[PDB]
C-alpha cells in the first residue's frame, strides 16, 4: 500500500559447504546467516533443503595511484567469492561477490600498513557475507 | 609432459636497450615446474632468471631466483661498487592442510634499492617502496584459533629500512563462544616483540587481552546489537639511554598498562516500498545509527610500532577504531548516523544503490596531550548503478572539516560485453591536506600534492582477427602522463600475437623538477588481459 512499511530471505533453514569451514570467510558468512535468523544444520545425505556452497575465494592488490616521482600512491585490495546455491527442487544457481577496498601507501609506516590492510581484509570478508545473504533474495524471486 | 623451450620475446627498453628473452620449461613431476631463462640486456649485462612452481598438502606456492651477475651500469647506492651482483628472491605460500591448518608465505627480498627501478619482475615494480617479508602459521577449528608470524620490511631507502619496525614474532588468538546465555561472546589475544635495526630506537613487547560481550537481537527487519569491549594492554619498552637523551624525542616509560572500557550500541532498521509510476520495482529505506563510547587515557609514553590512521570510507564511519594496531586508542564519545536506499526491480536485482552517512562527536578525541572541535565533523558517502547487463557505474566521496571540507573522492565506469569488448573510465581526487593528515613523512605539497588522476582503458576488436587495447592515465595538475600503454593483437586458428607499447613515470629528476619516463615496446607470442596487467596501473575489472 504505496509507502513504507517494515519487512525485508523468505524461506530458512540451509545447509553449509565450503572449501575453508574453519577459515575466516566462513566464520564471516555463518555469522551473517545467523544475523538472519538462518538456522545452519549438520544433515546433509537426505538434502531436501537448499544448500549453500562456497567453492572459493581470492584477495588481490594492485597500484591505483601514483605521485610525480613514480611511487605508489593509493593501493587497491580486491576479494573475490564465488558460491553455489542448490535447491533440490531445480537446478542450481551461481553467485559472485566482488568487494573493494582502498588505502594510501606508507614505506615508512610498512609494518602499521600491513596492520592496516589485514584490518580492511577483515572487514572486506564480512561484507562479502552481508551480500551473499542479501543475494540469496535473488536466488529466491 | 612440455620439457622443451618456449617461443621466445624480445624488447626494447629506453633504460636497457635491447633486451632478449629465452624460456626453458622443464616440467619435473605433476606437481613440480621450473623455469629458466636468460634474459639478455644490452647495456647492463646478462640475467638469469628462475621459477619453481609446486602443489603440495602444506599448501601451493612458487619460488623465484634472479640473477645478474655483472652490472654494467649501477655503480653503487654509495655511488661506487661497479660490476656489482643484481640478484631477487622470492616465495610465496598459500594452503590450508588437513583444513585445521594453515601457512601462508610472503616473501620478497632483493640485492639493492634500485632493483626494480632496473630490472623487470613480476614480484615487483617501480611503485614499490620495499619489499614484504611475512611468514604465518596456524591452527584454527570451529571454535578457536591461533596464529604465529614473522613480519619483516626491507624498505628501500636507507632511513626507511633503519627506523623500519619489525614483528617478530607476533602471536595472535581467538576464542568464539556463541549463545553464552543470551549473550555470543569473543575474545582476542595477541603477543608480539617490536625492534629495529636502528640502535636508537627502542624495542618493546607487546602483550593484549580484549574480551567483548555482545547482545544481538535480529529481526526480518531491522536488527539492534549492544556490545561491551574490555582493552587491556601491557607494555615492556627497553629504551636506550641515546633515545631518552634527545631534545625531540618522548619521555617513554618502561611498563605501561592501559585499560579502557569500550560501550558500543548499534541499531539499524529496513523501510520498503513498491514504488509508484514504476511497477515491479523496489525502494528500500536503511536508517542506521550507532553510538560509541570510550574514555580518555594520555598514551604519549607509549610509542608507535605498527600503528597509522585507519582510513575511512563510508563503512569505515563504524568502525570503533581509528588507529592501526594497538598503539593508540582514542577516546571516542560519539554518534554514526547513515542511511542507505536501494533498488531492486522485476528479477530482484539490486540495480541502484545509494549511502549518506556522518558523524557527531560530543566531545574531542585524544589519545594524548600533544594538541573545529565537536560536533558533525565527518561525513561519507557512495554509490552504485548497474545502467543495464554490460556498464556500470559506482563512486564515493569523503569529508572532514578539520581537513578543510572534500578529502579523498572517486568514480569509476566500466563497459563490459564478454572478455573482447571492454571500456573503463575512472578518476580519483585526494585532498595534499588528507595526504598530510592520513600518512605523514610524505606531507603537504612539497611538489607531491594531493591526487588528482583521470584514467581510461579500453580493450576492443577492430577487424577480423585484429584487437586493440589502450590505457591512459593523467595527471591533471600537474598536466602530464602517469602512464600510458597502446596494444595491438593478432589472431588465427592457432592463439594469437602480441605488440605493446608502454611509457610510465618511473623517477623523479631532483633539480629543476620534471619526472622521469621510460619507455618499453615488445613483442611475444606465447595477450589482452596480459597486456594490460602489466603497467604500473595494471586493468582491475570492477563490478
Ligand atoms: C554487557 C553487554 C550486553 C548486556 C546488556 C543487557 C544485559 C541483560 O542480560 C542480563 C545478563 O544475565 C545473563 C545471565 O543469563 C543466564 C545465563 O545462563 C543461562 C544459560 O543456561
Ligand atoms: C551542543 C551539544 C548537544 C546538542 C546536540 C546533541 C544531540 C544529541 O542527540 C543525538 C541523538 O542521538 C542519540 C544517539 O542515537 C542513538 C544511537 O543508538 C541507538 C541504536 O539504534
Ligand atoms: C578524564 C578526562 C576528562 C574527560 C571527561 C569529560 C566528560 C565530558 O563529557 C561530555 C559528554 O557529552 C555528552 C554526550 O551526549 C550523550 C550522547 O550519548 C547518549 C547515548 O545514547
Ligand atoms: C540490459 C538490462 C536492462 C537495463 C535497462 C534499464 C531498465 C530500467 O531500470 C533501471 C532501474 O534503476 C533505476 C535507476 O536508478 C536511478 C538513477 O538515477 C536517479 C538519480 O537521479
Ligand atoms: C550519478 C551521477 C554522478 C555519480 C557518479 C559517482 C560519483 C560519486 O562520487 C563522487 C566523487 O567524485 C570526486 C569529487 O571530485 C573531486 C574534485 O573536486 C575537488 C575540488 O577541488
Amino acid at each position: 500500500f504505496n509507502l513504507r512499511g517494515t519487512t525485508q530471505t523468505e524461506l530458512q533453514k540451509l545447509l553449509l559447504e565450503s572449501s575453508d569451514p574453519y577459515g575466516p570467510l566462513a566464520r564471516s558468512i555463518r555469522q551473517q546467516l545467523r544475523l538472519n535468523n538462518v538456522t545452519i544444520v549438520d544433515d546433509a545425505m537426505r538434502k531436501d533443503i537448499p544448500t549453500l556452497r562456497i567453492i572459493g575465494s581470492s584477495e588481490s592488490q594492485e597500484t591505483v595511484s601514483i605521485f610525480r616521482n613514480g611511487v605508489a600512491a593509493e593501493n587497491q585490495l580486491v576479494l573475490h567469492v564465488q558460491a553455489q546455491v542448490l535447491i533440490p527442487g531445480h537446478d542450481i544457481y551461481p553467485l559472485q561477490v566482488n568487494v573493494f577496498r582502498t588505502f594510501f601507501d606508507n614505506p615508512l609506516t610498512a609494518l602499521a600498513k600491513e596492520a592496516e590492510a589485514e584490518v580492511l581484509r577483515q572487514e572486506m570478508r564480512e561484507q562479502a557475507a552481508q551480500q551473499l545473504v542479501r543475494q540469496l533474495l535473488t536466488v529466491h524471486a | 609432459s612440455m620439457s622443451g623451450f618456449l617461443i621466445p620475446n624480445a624488447k626494447f627498453t629506453s633504460n636497457n636497450g635491447f633486451e632478449f628473452l629465452l624460456p626453458y620449461y622443464w616440467n619435473i613431476a605433476p606437481n613440480f615446474d621450473a623455469t629458466i631463462t636468460p634474459h639478455y640486456m644490452e647495456r647492463r649485462g646478462l640475467q638469469w632468471q628462475n621459477e619453481f612452481r609446486y602443489l603440495l598438502a602444506p599448501g601451493s606456492g612458487t619460488m623465484a631466483l634472479d640473477w645478474l651477475p655483472n652490472d654494467r651500469i649501477y655503480t653503487g647506492p654509495d655511488g661506487t661498487d661497479k660490476n656489482a651482483t643484481r640478484w631477487l628472491y622470492y616465495w610465496g605460500h598459500s594452503g590450508v592442510m588437513d583444513q585445521v591448518w594453515r601457512f601462508n608465505i610472503n616473501y620478497t627480498r632483493v640485492s639493492d634499492p634500485a632493483y626494480f627501478t632496473d630490472l623487470t619482475s613480476q614480484y615487483g615494480s617501480t611503485t614499490d617502496g620495499y619489499a614484504t617479508q611475512i611468514f604465518t602459521a596456524g591452527y584454527a577449528n570451529e571454535n578457536w584459533n591461533a596464529t604465529l608470524s614473522s613480519k619483516q620490511f626491507q624498505v628501500f631507502t636507507a632511513a626507511g629500512n633503519s627506523n623500519a619496525y619489525r614483528a617478530q614474532p607476533q602471536l595472535d588468538m581467538n576464542y568464539y563462544k556463541n549463545d553464552v546465555g543470551p549473550f555470543d561472546m569473543h575474545v582476542y589475544g595477541q603477543a608480539a616483540k617490536f625492534t629495529s635495526v636502528n640502535p636508537t630506537n627502542p624495542e618493546a613487547s607487546r602483550f593484549h587481552i580484549e574480551p567483548t560481550v555482545n547482545l544481538p537481537l535480529s529481526n526480518s527487519w531491522g536488527s539492534i546489537n549492544t556490545e561491551a569491549k574490555l582493552l587491556a594492554t601491557h607494555y615492556q619498552q627497553d629504551i636506550p639511554a641515546s633515545f631518552a637523551d634527545n631534545a625531540s624525542n618522548p619521555k617513554l616509560k618502561d611498563s605501561v598498562n592501559r585499560v579502557l572500557p569500550q560501550f558500543k550500541v548499534d541499531g539499524k532498521v529496513v523501510f520498503d516500498r513498491s514504488m509508484d509510476w514504476a511497477t515491479g520495482f523496489t525502494q528500500t529505506l536503511e536508517p542506521r545509527a550507532q553510538y560509541l563510547y570510550v574514555p580518555y587515557r594520555n598514551q604519549d609514553d607509549i610509542y608507535i610500532y605498527d600503528t597509522t590512521l585507519m582510513q575511512s570510507d563510508y563503512s569505515g564511519l563504524f568502525r570503533d577504531r581509528t588507529y592501526s594496531g594497538l598503539d593508540r586508542i582514542a577516546s571516542a564519545n560519539q554518534v554514526s548516523t547513515g542511511l542507505t536506499s536501494r533498488i531492486y526491480d522485476d528479477a530482484r536485482v539490486e540495480r541502484f544503490n545509494v549511502s549518506v552517512g556522518q558523524i557527531y562527536y560530543f566531545s574531542r578525541s585524544r589519545t594524548g596531550n600533544t594538541e573545529n572541535a565537536t560536533g558533525s565533523l565527518v561525513w561519507a558517502g557512495d554509490t552504485f548503478w548497474r545502467i543495464n547487463d554490460q556498464l556500470g557505474l559506482k563512486g564515493g566521496a569523503q569529508y572532514d572539516t578539520r581537513l578543510g571540507s572534500l578529502t579523498l573522492g572517486n568514480a569509476i565506469m566500466e563497459y563490459r560485453k564478454d572478455a573482447d569488448r571492454m571500456i573503463q573510465l575512472n578518476y580519483r581526487y585526494a585532498s595534499p591536506k588528507y595526504i598530510q593528515a592520513a600518512v605523514p613523512k610524505v606531507y603537504n605539497p612539497d611538489y607531491q600534492q594531493g591526487i588528482s588522476q583521470v584514467g581510461t582503458t579500453a580493450s576492443w576488436p577492430i577487424a577480423d582477427r585484429w584487437a586493440i587495447v589502450g590505457a591512459y592515465y593523467y595527471d591533471t595538475k600537474a598536466k602530464q602522463p602517469a602512464s600510458q600503454l597502446v596494444g595491438l593483437q593478432y589472431n588465427t586458428c592457432c592463439w594469437a600475437v602480441n605488440l605493446g607499447y608502454e611509457r610510465k613515470i618511473t623517477g623523479w629528476n631532483a633539480q629543476g623538477q620534471t619526472s622521469k619516463y621510460d619507455n618499453k615496446i615488445g613483442f611475444n607470442i606465447e595477450g589482452t588481459a596480459q597486456m594490460l596487467n602489466s603497467g604500473i596501473l595494471p586493468y582491475q575489472s570492477a563490478f
